[PDB]
RNA sequence: AGCCGGUAGCGGGCGUGGAUCCCUGGAUGUCCGAAUGGGGGAACCCGGCCGGCGGGAACGCCGGUCACCGCGCUUUUUGCGCGGGGGGAACCUGGGGAACUGAAACAUCUCAGUACCCAGAGGAGAGGAAAGAGAAAUCGACUCCCUGAGUAGCGGCGAGCGAAAGGGGACCAGCCUAAACCGUCCGGCUUGUCCGGGCGGGGUCGUGGGGCCCUCGGACACCGAAUCCCCAGCCUAGCCGAAGCUGUUGGGAAGCAGCGCCAGAGAGGGUGAAAGCCCCGUAGGCGAAAGGUGGGGGGAUAGGUGAGGGUACCCGAGUACCCCGUGGUUCGUGGAGCCAUGGGGGAAUCUGGGCGGACCACCGCCUAAGGCUAAGUACUCCGGGUGACCGAUAGCGCACCAGUA
RNA sequence: CGAAUGCCGGCAUGAGUAACGAUAAAGAGGGUGAGAAUCCCUCUCGCCGUAAGCCCAAGGGUUCCUACGCAAUGGUCGUCAGCGUAGGGUUAGGCGGGACCUAAGGUGAAGCCGAAAGGCGUAGCCGAAGGGCAGCCGGUUAAUAUUCCGGCCCUUCCCGCA
RNA sequence: AAAUCCGCCUCCCAACAAGCUCUGCGUGGUGGGGAAGCCCGGGUGACAACCCCCCGAAGCCAGGGAGCCAAGAAAAGCCUCUAAGCACAACCUGCGGGAACCCGUACCGCAAACCGACACAGGUGGGCGGGUGCAAGAGCACUCAGGCGCGCGGGAGA
C-alpha cells in the first residue's frame, strides 16, 4: 500500500479542485455504503473503513493545497 | 466535505425497524445534530428515492460499567423516513 | 469619571482623624496625647463648569482650584463639527 | 526493522521502492469559554447580509461577514485602519487595608503596611543621570549583596520599633523633549511686524546652558547605539564510542578457579545471584534542512562635539512659596526640617530658585514642577542535574485513571 | 512509647442477646428447579376503595420491555427483583416549550455616581403554571402513540390565478 | 405629525328587540366500539342490541346576572385609522398547488424509582374518584373497577 499511495497522493495534486470536490463526493460514498457492510455483519474483512478515511482526509488537503496562495 | 453520505451513518437494525418495510418506513442511524430537512435531501440523493415524510429521535447511550468504570455510550439520532409510495430503498431489503 | 479632576487629576484621598487631649508641651503642657486616630478621606472640591461652546453647551466637573484652565481651553477654537463630545479634544488632546 | 497506543484476543492490514516511532513547520480543528451577530439556565436557542447547494419561493444546510471600547485618519464617525478585552505557580508596582496577638488588663503603641480585596506590567517588575547626599573644599544615576549597626535615633522613653552617610563587592551606558529665535500648513480675524493649533528646524545644561546677533578659519578626521542586518555560539530529534573466554557448584552465574585484556571510560543501571571487558551507559568526541534564540563576534543606521565678545530673549504654573489637614522617613507634635499631598492664598527665569533638621547671616551643594533607559535582583507552572532527602501510617492530598470516590 | 476521653488500622466484649420497620392474615393443590413457607398458576380466606385505584406536574435519569444470571444488594429465603451481563425500546405543523406576548424581577444603550472591584438607571431587551394559538374517536406493540396506522377535521407561511 | 378612525357636541331613525356576528350542546355523511358465560393475553358470544324514562353538577353557554367595598395585571395576537412610500405595487376574500424546522415523549410519580444516609409508619402540588344505606356530604360502613396481605417464619399460651 505505501508504494501506490505515494502515487496515489502525487497524483491527485495538479488536479482541479471542482474533481478533487468531486472525488471526494464519491470516497464518502463509498465510505458510506462501506459502514454498511460492515455493520450488516462482518460482509467486510474491513480494514478498508480506515484507509479509505485516509484517503478521503489525504484528498481534502490537496483541495486544500491548492486554495491556499492563488486557487 | 458536507455530503449527504455523512447525515446517514448506519441502518437501523431491528425487529421494529422490519415491520417497516411494509409501508414506506426505512429508519437509519443519523448524525445526531441533523436536521429532518435536511435528512430528507440526505436520503433523496443517497439512494436516488423520493421521500414524503421523516420523523426523528434522540436516543441517549447507556451508562456501562466494564469492571468499576463507568462511562456512557455515545448518544445517537435515528429517523424514519416515509418513501414515496411504490419506491422501494432496495439496498436496505436485504432481510 | 468618579469625584476626580477632569482636569488636574486630583482624587480623594485618605487621612487620618487625629483627637488629642493635652496642652502643647511647648506651653508648660507636660504632653500632647492621642485618644483617637481613625480613617477618613479628604475629597477634592469638585464643582461644575457649564460652558457654551461653539456648538452646544460643555459641563465640567473640576477641582475649583484649576477653575480657569477650563476658560483656557475655551480659547482653543477650530473645528466647529459634532456633538457635545467635543471634550474628546478640549482635552489631553490640548495639553498634548 | 519492525508496526497497527494503555492491551492481550477476535477480525483484518503496513513495512529495505526505509514503516511504527522522535524533532521542526504546515493543514484540518464540531460546540462552550474574554466569547465578540442576538439571546441564554456554559457546551444550547434564534437571526441580518453576500455567495452556494436541493425540485427549491416558503423549509433547511453550507462557506463568509456583523459585539463593544479606545485611537489615528478623514467629509458630523454614513467607512477604513491598527490596537484593547481574558488566562497565568510564585515573583512585581500601584490603589485600598484588618484582627487575634504583644503590651502578662487596655485606649497611644504593637502585630503591620502583614493577611487579604482591586487594578496594571511583564519575563522580570520597580527604580534610575540629582533642585541628590552631608562635612572630608568630599562624594558623584539607579538596583542588589556585605558591612556600617541593633550604632544614630524613635518610644504610655512602656512593650517594643529602628535608619543613613561612608566602606567593600555584583553590574555598569545614559538618552529624547517643552521653552526662546527660524520655516511652515491650515485656521480665526477686531488682515497683521497679530493671535493661534498641527508639522519641520533648532536646543537640552549647574564649573551654569541655550537663543538671536558680532568677530574666528573650521574641518568630518574622529565618535557611534539600547534600532535594524549577517554570523559563531546555544535550545527543539539524535550518533560514534575501547576491553573474555574457559572450568566448576548451582534452577540460574556476575560467585569461586585457571590463564588473559581495556582504561581520557573502575559514575550508575540491567542481565535467573555478586560483571571495568554480556546489554544500556560512562570518559572523549560528533550532529541541523527547519522553528526559536543570539546578552557574544561583525556591519550599517540614527545621533553627537568649537572658541571669544555683546545683547538679557528662553530655561516646564495655579506649580514654587506660605498657612490649615495628613502620609512617608528612625521621628508617636516633639526644637520637626526633608519628600509627598486634600483645602486656602499665590511668584519669579541668573541679580531667578530648592536644600545643608526650626529661625537669621555667612559659607557651600544642587537645578523642581515633561519622558524613556539595558545589566547586576525576585520567583519557579516547566526541563535537567545533584542528595549523611522519604521509602507506601513515610514522601506532594494523590507511587495505583485523585482533586477522584 | 502503655497511657495524651491521643491518631489511622485490625480484631475482641456484650451475645447467639435486642431487633428483622405498622396487629390489612392467611390456607392448600400444582408446576418449574441442585436446592422453594418466600418464584409462577389455580381455588378458598383477609385488606384498601375522596383509597393502598386511575390520570398530569416537579423531581429522579434507563429504574421501562425481553433473554440469560444469584457472588453481592434485598433486614430470612430466593429459582424472584427496582440487582449482575447483554439486546431492544421514547416516532408530533395540531400535546408541552422554542423561531409569540408581556408580569414581578433581572439586565441595560442615554445618562448619573462610586478609591478599584462596582452601584444605580427612562427606553429597549430577558423573563410564565398568566395572555395568544390549529386534534377528536378507535386500532396496533413484549415495551411508544392526540406522536405510527384508520377514519373524519383544521393552522400557518411561499407561489400562482379570480 | 397626519387620520375617514377614537373621543366630544348636534339633529335623524332604531329600539323593554330584531338582525348581524360568536360560542356551547343536540342531530348529523360516515366511522368506531360492543358484557356475562364459555374454549386455550387470545377465539366465540354478535349480523349483539344499541332504546324509554328519572336524579343531575362546583363543569359548559361565559365578557351571564344581582349585590357589595377593600374597588379588583400588562403586552402582543385581532379590528380599525391614517404618515412616509407606492399605487404595472400592497392588502383583503375564495379556489389551487407546494412548504411546515429545533427540543421533550421510555418508566416511577403520596412513593421501594422524589426529599428524608435505609426497599425509612415522616414530607410532596393539580384533575377523575362509581354503588347502597345513614338528614346532608369528598363524612361514616360495606362493596365495582383496579390494587393489595405491608420481604423472616413455626410453635408455645408464664
Ligand atoms: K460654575
Ligand atoms: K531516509
Ligand atoms: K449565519
Ligand atoms: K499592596
Ligand atoms: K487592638
Ligand atoms: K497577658
Ligand atoms: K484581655
Ligand atoms: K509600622
Ligand atoms: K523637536
Ligand atoms: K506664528
Ligand atoms: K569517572
Ligand atoms: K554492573
Ligand atoms: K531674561
Ligand atoms: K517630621
Ligand atoms: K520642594
Ligand atoms: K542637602
Ligand atoms: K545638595
Ligand atoms: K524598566
Ligand atoms: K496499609
Ligand atoms: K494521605
Ligand atoms: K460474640
Ligand atoms: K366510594
Ligand atoms: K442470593
Ligand atoms: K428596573
Ligand atoms: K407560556
Ligand atoms: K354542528
Ligand atoms: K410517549
Ligand atoms: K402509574
Ligand atoms: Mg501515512
Ligand atoms: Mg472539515
Ligand atoms: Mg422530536
Ligand atoms: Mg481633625
Ligand atoms: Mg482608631
Ligand atoms: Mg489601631
Ligand atoms: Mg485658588
Ligand atoms: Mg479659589
Ligand atoms: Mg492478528
Ligand atoms: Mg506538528
Ligand atoms: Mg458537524
Ligand atoms: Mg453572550
Ligand atoms: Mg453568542
Ligand atoms: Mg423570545
Ligand atoms: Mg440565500
Ligand atoms: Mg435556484
Ligand atoms: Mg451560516
Ligand atoms: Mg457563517
Ligand atoms: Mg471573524
Ligand atoms: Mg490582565
Ligand atoms: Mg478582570
Ligand atoms: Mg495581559
Ligand atoms: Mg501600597
Ligand atoms: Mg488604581
Ligand atoms: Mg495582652
Ligand atoms: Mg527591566
Ligand atoms: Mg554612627
Ligand atoms: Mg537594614
Ligand atoms: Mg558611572
Ligand atoms: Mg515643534
Ligand atoms: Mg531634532
Ligand atoms: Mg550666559
Ligand atoms: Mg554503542
Ligand atoms: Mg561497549
Ligand atoms: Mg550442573
Ligand atoms: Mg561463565
Ligand atoms: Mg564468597
Ligand atoms: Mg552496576
Ligand atoms: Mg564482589
Ligand atoms: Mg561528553
Ligand atoms: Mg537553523
Ligand atoms: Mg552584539
Ligand atoms: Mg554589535
Ligand atoms: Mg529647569
Ligand atoms: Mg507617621
Ligand atoms: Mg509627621
Ligand atoms: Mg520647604
Ligand atoms: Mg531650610
Ligand atoms: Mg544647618
Ligand atoms: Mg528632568
Ligand atoms: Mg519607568
Ligand atoms: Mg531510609
Ligand atoms: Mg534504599
Ligand atoms: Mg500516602
Ligand atoms: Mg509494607
Ligand atoms: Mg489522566
Ligand atoms: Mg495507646
Ligand atoms: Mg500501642
Ligand atoms: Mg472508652
Ligand atoms: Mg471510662
Ligand atoms: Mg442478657
Ligand atoms: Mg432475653
Ligand atoms: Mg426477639
Ligand atoms: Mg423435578
Ligand atoms: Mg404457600
Ligand atoms: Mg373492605
Ligand atoms: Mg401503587
Ligand atoms: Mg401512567
Ligand atoms: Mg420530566
Ligand atoms: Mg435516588
Ligand atoms: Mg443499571
Ligand atoms: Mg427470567
Ligand atoms: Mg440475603
Ligand atoms: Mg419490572
Ligand atoms: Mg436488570
Ligand atoms: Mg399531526
Ligand atoms: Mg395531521
Ligand atoms: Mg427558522
Ligand atoms: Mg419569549
Ligand atoms: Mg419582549
Ligand atoms: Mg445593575
Ligand atoms: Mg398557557
Ligand atoms: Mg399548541
Ligand atoms: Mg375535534
Ligand atoms: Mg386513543
Ligand atoms: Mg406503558
Ligand atoms: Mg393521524
Ligand atoms: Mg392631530
Ligand atoms: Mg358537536
Ligand atoms: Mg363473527
Ligand atoms: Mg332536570
Ligand atoms: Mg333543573
Ligand atoms: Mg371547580
Ligand atoms: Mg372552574
Ligand atoms: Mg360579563
Ligand atoms: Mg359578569
Ligand atoms: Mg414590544
Ligand atoms: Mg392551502
Ligand atoms: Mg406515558
Ligand atoms: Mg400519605
Ligand atoms: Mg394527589
Ligand atoms: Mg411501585
Ligand atoms: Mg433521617
Ligand atoms: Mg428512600
Ligand atoms: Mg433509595
Ligand atoms: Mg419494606
Ligand atoms: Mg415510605
Ligand atoms: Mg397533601
Ligand atoms: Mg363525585
Ligand atoms: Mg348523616
Ligand atoms: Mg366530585
Ligand atoms: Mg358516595
Ligand atoms: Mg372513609
Ligand atoms: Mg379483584
Ligand atoms: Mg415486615
Amino acid at each position: 500500500k505505501l508504494s501506490e499511495v505515494r502515487k496515489q497522493l502525487e497524483e491527485a495534486r495538479k488536479l482541479s479542485p471542482v474533481e478533487l470536490e468531486k472525488l471526494v463526493r464519491e470516497k464518502k460514498r463509498e465510505l458510506m455504503e462501506l459502514r454498511f457492510q460492515a455493520s450488516i455483519g462482518q460482509l467486510s474483512q474491513n480494514h478498508k473503513i480506515r484507509d479509505l478515511k485516509r484517503q478521503i482526509a489525504r484528498l481534502l488537503t490537496v483541495l486544500n493545497e491548492k486554495r491556499r496562495q492563488n486557487a | 466535505m458536507k455530503t449527504a453520505y455523512d447525515v446517514i451513518l448506519a441502518p437501523v437494525l431491528s425487529e421494529k425497524a422490519y415491520a417497516g418495510f411494509a409501508e414506506g418506513k426505512y429508519t437509519f442511524w443519523v448524525h445526531p445534530k441533523a436536521t429532518k430537512t435536511e435528512i430528507k435531501n440526505a436520503v433523496e440523493t443517497a439512494f436516488k428515492v423520493k421521500v414524503v415524510k421523516v420523523n426523528t429521535l434522540h436516543v441517549r447511550g447507556k451508562k456501562k460499567r466494564l469492571g468499576r468504570y463507568l462511562g456512557k455510550r455515545p448518544d445517537r439520532k435515528k429517523a424514519i423516513v416515509q418513501v414515496a409510495p411504490g419506491q422501494k430503498i432496495e439496498a436496505l431489503e436485504g432481510l | 469619571m468618579s469625584k476626580v479632576c477632569e482636569i488636574s487629576g486630583k482624587r480623594p484621598i485618605v487621612a487620618n482623624s487625629i483627637q488629642r487631649r493635652g496642652k502643647a508641651k511647648r506651653e508648660g503642657g507636660v504632653g500632647k496625647k492621642t485618644t483617637g486616630i481613625s480613617k477618613r478621606r479628604q475629597y477634592p472640591n469638585l464643582q461644575k463648569v457649564r460652558v457654551r461652546v461653539a456648538g452646544q453647551e460643555i459641563t465640567f466637573r473640576v477641582a475649583a482650584s484649576h477653575i480657569p484652565k477650563v476658560y483656557e481651553l475655551v480659547e482653543r477654537a477650530k473645528g466647529l463639527k459634532l456633538e457635545g463630545l467635543s471634550p474628546k479634544e478640549i482635552k489631553k488632546e490640548l495639553l498634548k
